[PDB]
């Protein structure tokens, strides 16, 4: 990835082997958790499309998920070309390159072309666009890897409220929906699926009670 | 923005003059990068020390066969051959630098510098650059060629590289 | 490997022991799977032919694969020497003699000569050529390690569709026969070998079906 | 095929449907026999490569033979390319370019280019070269379709000399060998494989007896 | 179909009856086989869309195949209308307006308009476009009339290698999935499905073996 170099002139610095090893280890140890998306977004800050292609090729296993990621990248490139076609217009006095769906995906774009598109003024946000595409793909993958539906989350007879709410919020974060749907679900589904012993306790507190009040109520 | 490369031409080792070319990388980018990179020699192989093997007075000077030195060879920086990038630019006059080929999608490293308007070539050879400085050096070169192309003296690219 | 300085010039640098350790560890732990070529290309960016001969000789075990790679490098060097004969006689003062195939390999040349080739004007990319040759050899090696053929894939009555498609795409990436042939295979052989129930569930969606709906059909 | 048109100007005349029907009939009844090569050469006099491709595509069945013919055409094209190199460069306005090895087989050569190569002065014998290639292929195929070898031809005890010599000469014509070898083959095999009585009858005539005397010997 | 005259110009000509008779006879007698497309392309060279609609409507029987061809022509016409939109504004004096997707088929246009379209300056090849569409439809028809798939081919213990390779190449030319995939299939599936004795005889020659030696090995 390119980085601000002293002084004020961005030059290309190849991806460090330690970053690739950290990525391989986090994909090996954590599989495909919701948190990987932030770890991926933070490990590849300002990365050229070639670096993101390297980081997606260095993965070991989960080839089905990588295939969905590649297909969604292709779909985003296709839609991007459809949303950004060259309509006839007077030619600009200044010419700057332009990134195609295939030029953004780093397939047919040489490293020099990407460095140009990034360091030129005004900059072309090819890296951020490809990162948005990969993040959409990773969201698809982590929502697919969900073992059970959020509607099936129910507490055991003696399962403490601690592990119950932990697993429930984990599955809810892995689940995909708008924020208002989650706001309705945390009020309609959480208290209902609890164990009756502590369900009575949560009902005694009130419907609009916060999480900490219920958690300290059923505490112990 | 568009690269500029030069060629110091030699006729049997006597220095003759410098031709410099503006490559239209803003319309034919992959074609222009291949001539640029072969001129610098940065990929290991290139034009330096190759000759113009076919010079036809009033038509064009052709060169660029650095592997076989007679029009049967040459290779690109993408492999031996690549596609015709596009045909936006046309053969409008002397000084136009266009790609030689052996039919469509067979571009390698051979190029030709036109010394006349050759509209019949339009749509069949990709144009990707034009002489900037040195056209009378290209014109003087014509005298060492013939109707069929055979040249009388060895005409070489003594040195070449990128200027800007 | 060469590294640029503050003013922009580059000079030889000793190979880091961390790079060698990581390369040997990934070769030992991950054996010879499709994800060694990207990591190899990332580890040795700008490495001299001596550094690549180091990274190859240092691989203990799997000596048959290393012999295959050596034979491939030998054939590539012979073809390079045949396609680019070297000139004889005195060499110009401002130019260093061009390397032969056995010298492009770095077998019969000193490190200083490699550095002079790599930092010449214009620079000569011996490292990139030898890296391309090693990558081709590694592609042939990962082709050889391929456990099964692409046609013999048939899903068991109990083997889930996820494991089936994982194995399929694994051996498909290990095949690397071509790109359009791979595209035709993922259309035909993927749906041709499904379990009858999920098979007809996929046929219900027709050939226009994508992989995501292909999986969520048999899912649950 | 092109034909001399009044007056003295050759123009392109498409292949007639009756010629194609005659070819399909002769490749339906005669199938593959020694007589097909002469019939093919007469049905396609002065045919453009497109006409010969049309006449080779219309054959229904015998796909192995057509594949042999296509492969031998490819081999002859490769040999023509290795013997007649084609120089790249802009063409002269008056004369046409030298046809490559695949421009003869009508694969990548448009009909106009072939018409030019044939009607130009001096003419380029593309049609005759492609006909020689197809004739080599047909010779290969008819020598393959031979049921038995020439060494296995033997006369039955009461099988008349007529059928024996007919079958022997038919197999000898279908067989492929130089005419000089055939001159010894006939004088060594014709009399030896005959019936014992007719064997002595022919040996009574002499070793260098002609075919008509040998025939009228055992006539009836 | 149009025909050139002595002066060089072309004009409409009534369709010859023994062309319609030959087409109907070859369609019925040979039914549908890969060798009906070359015959169709040769019979109707330069035919107007009315002549092609004649040659299609005249085919009695196999009405399902003709309906498939009509549907394919229908979809192709719609794509042509979508790809190019008629321009607005004043039209040049030396130019006049073009046909629509449905009028390329000749369904809603008179013969004089077809002749004017075909002999305009510059000429518009409506006949060649509709012939390409009909050839694609006939390819799909001969694909449907294929009696097996390419993978199910397995030579019997007694079925000779000649019949096996004939059936293989027949259903391969009837497959037409691609051209490079065909090149991979003829290397792999051809060698993978032989009878064990002749199978190992072919394996004795390695993958470098060509078809001629491939067959003369199992021959005799």
């Amino acid at each position: 990835p390119i980085v601000q170099n002293i002084q004020g002139q961005m030059v290309h610095q190849a991806i460090s082997p330690r970053t690739l090893n950290a990525w391989v280890k986090v994909v090996e140890e954590k599989a495909f958790s919701p948190e990987v998306i932030p770890m991926f977004s933070a490990l590849s800050e300002g990365a050229t499309p070639q670096d993101l292609n390297t980081m997606l090729n260095t993965v070991g296993g989960h080839q089905a998920a990588m295939q969905m990621l590649k297909e969604t990248i292709n779909e985003e490139a296709a839609e991007w070309d459809r949303v950004h076609p060259v309509h006839a217009g007077p030619i600009a006095p200044g010419q700057m390159r332009e990134p195609r769906g295939s030029d953004i995906a780093g397939t047919t774009s040489t490293l020099q072309e990407q460095i140009g598109w990034m360091t030129n003024n005004p900059p072309i946000p090819v890296g951020e666009i490809y990162k948005r595409w990969i993040i959409l793909g990773l969201n698809k993958i982590v929502r697919m890897y969900s073992p059970t539906s959020i509607l099936d989350i129910r507490q055991g007879p003696k399962e403490p409220f601690r592990d119950y709410v932990d697993r429930f919020y984990k599955t809810l974060r892995a689940e995909q929906a708008s924020q208002e749907v989650k706001n309705w679900m945390t009020e309609t589904l959480l208290v209902q699926n609890a164990n009756p012993d502590c369900k009575t306790i949560l009902k005694a507190l009130g419907p609009a009670a916060t999480l900490e009040e219920m958690m300290t109520a059923c505490q112990g | 923005v568009n690269p500029t490369v030069f060629f110091d031409i030699a006729v049997d080792g006597e220095p003759l003059g410098r031709v410099s070319f503006e490559l239209f990388a803003d319309k034919v980018p992959k074609t222009a990068e291949n001539f640029r990179a072969l001129s610098t020699g940065e990929k290991g192989f290139g034009y330096k020390g190759s000759c113009f093997h076919r010079i036809i007075p009033g038509f064009m000077c052709q060169g660029g066969d650095f592997t076989r030195h007679n029009g049967t060879g040459g290779k690109s920086i993408y492999g031996e051959k690549f596609e015709d990038e596009n045909f936006i630019l046309k053969h409008t006059g002397p000084g136009i630098l266009s790609m030689a080929n052996a039919g469509p999608n067979t571009n390698g490293s051979q190029f030709f510098i036109c010394t006349a308007k050759t509209e019949w070539l339009d749509g069949k050879h990709v144009v990707f650059g034009k002489v900037k400085e040195g056209m009378n050096i290209v014109e003087a070169m014509e005298r060492f060629g013939s109707r069929n192309g055979k040249t009388s003296k060895k005409i070489t690219i003594a040195d070449c590289g990128q200027l800007e």
